[PDB]
RNA sequence: GGCCUCCGAACG
């Protein structure tokens, strides 16, 4: 579990979805 | 029921408002009171606009549904744990069926929280999930998306999932506190390499999309029903370029004949609750009947931008389609598509072995359908393994692997196959001794170990050449013109391989080349000089080459001959044709030239053929004992090959020694009759091997097929007609010889007798069909009718007796209108 | 053929990926040059036109690709520009697709910056496409947008003598023409400066 | 890991509304390496940790 | 600024 994201368990569903930050959260955040 | 009910007052304390009303919940917010920033619309968010203002007076952003969460978690629940043994084929279209039908209308409801779209990855998890349990085998790399995802018959299981996307989780309890933000959204799909799988609820409609359709639809309509009803009526195409499939409200369904004219003005939501309340069970109905509401799920770019985000020509060649699709290149078309679904199967219903081998093929269908599963070599627990008498490199599955692939083999034949091709190149290379003046030519010896061992070389035939093969570089057969040395030192031999796997990942180049350096580099078995040439092809999408030295008399040579000879060959004869009967599901062409009408005249000419009718080569005695159960004792059959044009019978009869000890003994007729045939015809000198071969069967269509495979001038083809051997049989000769036949045996019979010099074979042979049916039907009154007057004798030596020929006039009357009778 | 490509990715992730701001992520995770930013920009809006129906995802996506970076909202100026030369040329069913598309980043303003005066072609001079649909993003801007802000903060943002057909005073034709145009749309009151003015 | 001690979910409406606050301020994105070296920093199941190695 | 659970063998 990083920080303000995580899955306790990265085996209780499919895999784990490496997440970035998403070009648009930059967009939303300037 | 007070605690268990649930209300929300709003007021000036309150600055939000919401409530749980119809389905999943509501929440809606003025846009003058909210003091942060203004009205954010992006997903989940609504536009709550006033009409007597003319703008937008509020947004609302409602809720997910927890009930229908649940709902749909347990409906997968029941529906995929409470669904045993069975084709995934239906499983999948109830799975992504029901899950389409909660997917129907979710827009902002379903897209707004990530806790119910999570639970998407656990119901494709544990869906294919499931299908690799059913496969026993569980495998990421066994199974690509390209088996997950593809429509109709391109092979896939017709699953629409929307796995591929990452929820919206940002900032953990602390956003949960804040509820505002958006970073790092969830994983993202199960396995996704470069790609995207589509969506069914980006390709959806919203429920804004309703509410604009309706609205601008419903004025087009209302206006249009306006203007028609104070001008004149002019009803006609003009509605159907409306787009009347705008709306929930379609114009199309209530312009229909049943509906406008039929059911009623009450609604169906009366049967919709009632009945999904009654009867044995629901159904997924969020709206209304099919005839009073319609025009919402529609597949269209579901299916068809699915199959374009697919592979497709390219989808098809990286699974096992375009491999079993190499000789039949017309069938990438979708021509027959599939069939069997009923097949010989009696109702629905049946004994638990009955319902296990009706799931076995379409299972079997889907495991052998697609090749790199136990194909290509995966990671971990991935073994190898030797197949039977052929060879295989990764394991997997038993019954797809051993079951499926053994079916498609069927016999040990298939070295058979192997030395075909060898042999095939062997007799196909005649010219070339005169051409390339090579001194000794002889074939090796064929080792049934030789060609079933991967790792070692194949030994094909031997050759030589005046002073030996000119060449350089042993390249590949596609590599392009080099320079060729000489280096003539003895003389060079040519060799031969296959490879049956390798269906996504496969380099003849390579692996031929390097297959070639290796076991030429080490010492295994070298057939040729160190200058030779050694041919390597795979099964794998009809693949031929040849590493070995290309000559400028060779290289063409085999060149042309691997391009008609792996064109057709007969071991590719056999590819196609077991092929095809495995997959059992497209087959774009028929058979030919089964006998018509023109084989009985060309029956009587300077040719060949031969009937074949080995219906009694199974016969039984059954007697009830007292008991009360069956005893069944096999007897002694025969096999039949019938000359027409000379009336030569062939005789070969069929003991309970080889009837002893094996069981499934119609089929094992089938075979052994088919490979006694083989032998005879073996046995009768080229000359006397024929041309083509009649049967009454089609379970003698194929497994002669698969004995044949060794004369590719022999032509099989099928009959309708009927030859009651059976009645000879018994009569005389085979009542007296069958019934005292002791051991198998073969004897040369004329069934014509004198009739080849009085009459003409084609008279000989209608006359002796007739007087067939005959031989049943008066067989009872032919042992009656034969014989009309007292001194009427059959000659020992003879079948029929001695009559004149108005005599056998009155036969074929009274015979034939006998047939007429039945 | 690469645009070609480019458009059979774009539009494969466009028809997925549903919350298309959140599939923003993959579509600026492909990384796609300079070159490739008018293109997908006209390519971006050929699949926002493409759909059946006006899907707001298409706007979303385009308030926060355009407001990415200075040459998104770049793009968006020319190839809204570019957009606006199509008039005729544009489907009928596509238009109310564009209207909604550019009323929905016209309410928000950020990248569109003389967007507003592109627009408003002459008195009696138009292809019908450009008035109707300017008909329907002004009914529906007109809601949505804040009309009486949209209009009034309009007024001051010297939008319209920067624009042809939104011209008082002087010109009768543009004036008179902009009041039965407007009036005639439902502007009501809006019309009411070029009914003065003229 | 694992989640180890904590189970599913502990919250309440009334202990996360004085724990935290709607306005509080706001200067980093709450460094998880700043909370992992720095026990105090992070209050959530201080059970059984071994940390707290300063420096170098 | 990165984090990539996956992973099969019999019997029945």
């Amino acid at each position: 579990m990083y920080n303000g994201i995580g899955l306790p368990t990265p085996r209780g569903s499919g895999t784990n979805g490496y997440v970035q930050r998403n070009l648009s959260l930059v967009r939303g955040r300037r | 029921q007070w605690e268990n009910s649930f209300v929300s007052v709003y007021s000036k304390d309150n600055p939000n408002l919401l409530f749980n009303m119809c389905g999943f919940e509501c929440r809606i917010l003025p846009k003058c009171r909210t003091s942060y920033e203004e009205f954010t619309h992006k997903d989940g968010v609504w536009n709550l606009q006033n009409e007597v203002t003319k703008e937008r007076t509020a947004q609302c952003f409602l809720r997910v549904d927890d009930e229908s969460m649940q709902r749909f978690h347990n409906r997968v629940r029941q529906i995929l744990m409470a669904s045993g043994s069975t084709t995934f084929t239906k499983i999948v279209n109830k799975w992504n069926t029901a899950l389409i039908g909660l997917m129907t209308y979710f827009r902002e409801a379903v897209v707004n929280t990530q806790e119910l779209l999570d639970l998407l990855v656990k119901c494709e998890n544990k869906i294919q999930t499931r299908i690799k349990i059913g496969l026993n085998s569980k495998m990421p790399s066994r199974f690509p998306p390209v088996v997950f995802y593809t429509p109709k018959e391109l092979g896939g299981l017709g699953m629409l999932s929307m796995g591929h996307v990452l929820i919206p989780q940002s900032d953990l309890r602390w956003s949960k506190q804040t509820d505002v933000g958006i970073t790092h959204f969830r994983s993202g799909m199960s396995h996704e390499e470069d790609q995207l799988i589509p969506n069914l609820y980006r390709y959806i409609q919203p429920w804004e999309s309703e509410f604009i359709d309706s609205q601008r639809v419903w004025a087009e309509y209302a206006l249009k029903r306006q203007e028609a009803i104070a001008q004149n009526r002019r009803l006609t195409l003009e509605d159907l370029e409306d787009s009347w499939d705008r709306g929930i409200p379609r114009i199309n369904t209530l312009f229909q004949k049943d509906r406008h004219t039929l059911a009623y003005d009450k609604g169906w939501r009366v049967r919709t609750d009632f009945k999904q309340y009654q009867v044995l069970k629901q159904n997924p109905f969020w709206w209304t009947h099919q005839r009073h509401d319609g025009k919402l799920w529609n597949l269209n770019n579901y299916r068809t931008d699915m199959i374009q985000a697919l592979g497709g020509v390219e989808g098809i060649l990286e699974h096992t389609l375009f491999k079993g699709t190499y000789f039949p290149t017309w069938e990438g078309l979708f021509w027959e598509k599939a069939s069997g679904f009923e097949e010989s199967m009696k109702w629905k219903k049946l004994t638990n072995a009955q319902r296990s081998g009706l799931n076995q093929i379409p299972n079997r269908r889907f495991t052998l359908w697609w090749s790199p599963t136990i194909n290509r070599a995966n990671v971990y627990v991935g073994f190898q393994v030797q197949l039977d008498l052929t060879g295989i490199f990764m394991h997997g599955k038993i019954p797809t692997l051993k079951i499926s692939l053994i079916q498609i083999f069927r016999a040990h034949l298939w070295q058979k196959i192997h030395e075909s091709i060898v042999m095939d190149l062997c007799q196909v290379f005649d010219q070339e001794l005169d051409a390339l003046e090579i001194e000794t030519v002889q074939k090796e010896t064929i080792h049934p170990r030789k060609s079933y061992k991967m790792n070692s070389s194949c030994a094909d035939i031997l050759l030589f050449a005046s002073y030996k093969w000119n060449v350089s570089r042993p390249s590949l057969l596609a590599d392009s013109k080099d320079v060729m040395d000489s280096t003539t030192t003895q003389k060079y031999w040519i060799d031969i391989q296959l490879r049956w796997g390798d269906y996504d990942s496969h380099d003849i180049e390579r692996y031929a080349r390097a297959k070639f350096l290796d076991y030429t580099t080490d010492n295994m078995s070298i057939y040729p000089s160190p200058t030779g040439v050694l041919i390597a092809i795979d099964l794998a999408y009809n693949l031929h080459s040849a590493y070995g030295n290309w000559f400028p008399g060779s290289k063409p040579l085999i060149q042309q001959a691997m391009a008609k000879i792996m064109k057709a060959n007969p071991a590719l004869y056999v590819l196609r044709e077991r092929i095809r009967k495995g997959l059992q599901l497209y087959s774009s062409e028929p058979t030919e030239p089964y006998l018509s009408s023109q084989n009985y005249g060309e029956l009587f000419s300077n040719q060949i053929i031969w009937f074949v009718d080995d219906t009694n080569v199974y016969r039984v005695t059954i007697h009830k004992t007292f008991e009360g159960n069956l005893t069944t004792k096999p007897i002694n059959g025969a096999i039949f090959i019938f000359n027409p044009r000379t009336g030569q019978l062939f005789l070969k009869i069929i003991h309970t020694s080889v009837w002893a000890g094996q069981k499934r003994l119609g089929q094992l007729a089938k075979w052994k009759t088919a490979e006694e045939v083989a032998a005879l015809i073996r046995s009768l000198p080229v000359e006397e091997q024929p041309k083509q071969i009649i049967v009454t069967r089609k379970g003698m269509l194929d497994p002669l097929e698969v004995h044949l495979l060794d004369f590719p001038n022999i032509v099989i083809k099928g009959s309708e007609l009927q030859l009651p051997f059976q009645a000879c049989l018994k009569v005389e000769k085979f009542g007296d010889l069958i019934l005292k036949a002791t051991e198998p045996q073969m004897v040369l019979f004329n069934l014509y007798d004198d009739w080849l010099k009085t009459i003409s074979s084609y008279t000989a042979f209608s006359r002796l069909i007739l007087i067939l049916r005959a031989l049943h039907v008066n067989n009872d009154r032919a042992k009656v009718i034969l014989k009309p007057d007292k001194t009427t004798i059959t000659e020992p030596h003879h079948i029929w007796p001695t009559l004149t020929d108005e005599e056998w006039i009155k036969v074929e009357v009274q015979l034939k209108d006998l047939i007429l009778a039945d | 053929i690469n645009l070609v490509s480019f458009r059979r990715t774009i539009y494969l992730a466009i028809q997925s990926s549903l919350d298309f701001e959140e599939c923003a992520h993959k579509l600026l995770k492909m990384e796609f040059p300079e070159s490739q930013t008018k293109e997908l920009c006209n390519m971006i809006l050929d699949c926002c036109a493409q759909q059946r129906t006006y899907e707001k995802f298409f706007g979303l996506l385009a308030g926060r690709f355009c407001m990415l970076k200075k040459e998104y909202m770049e793009s968006f100026e020319g190839i809204f520009k570019e957009q606006y030369d199509t008039i005729h040329r544009l489907e009928t069913n596509k238009l109310r697709n564009v209207a909604k598309m550019f009323a929905h980043l016209l309410y928000t303003d950020s990248l569109p910056w003389s967007v507003l005066e592109c627009i408003k072609l002459s008195e009696e001079t138009t292809t019908s496409s450009s008035r109707i649909f300017v008909k329907i993003f002004f009914q529906e801007l007109c809601e949505y947008m804040g009309l009486p802000k949209l209009n009034a903060r309009l007024k001051d943002e010297t939008l319209q003598p920067f624009f042809e057909g939104l011209l008082p005073r002087d010109n009768p034709r543009n004036t008179r023409f902009a009041i039965n145009f407007f009036t005639s749309i439902g502007l009501g009151g809006l019309t009411d400066e070029l009914r003065e003015h003229l | 890991f694992e989640p180890l001690v904590r189970d599913i979910n502990l919250q309440d409406e009334d202990w996360n509304e004085f724990n935290d606050i709607n306005k509080i301020i706001i200067r980093q994105p709450i460094r998880t390496e700043y909370k992992i070296a720095f026990p105090y920093l992070y209050n959530n199941l201080p059970h059984h940790v071994h940390l707290t190695w300063y420096h170098t």
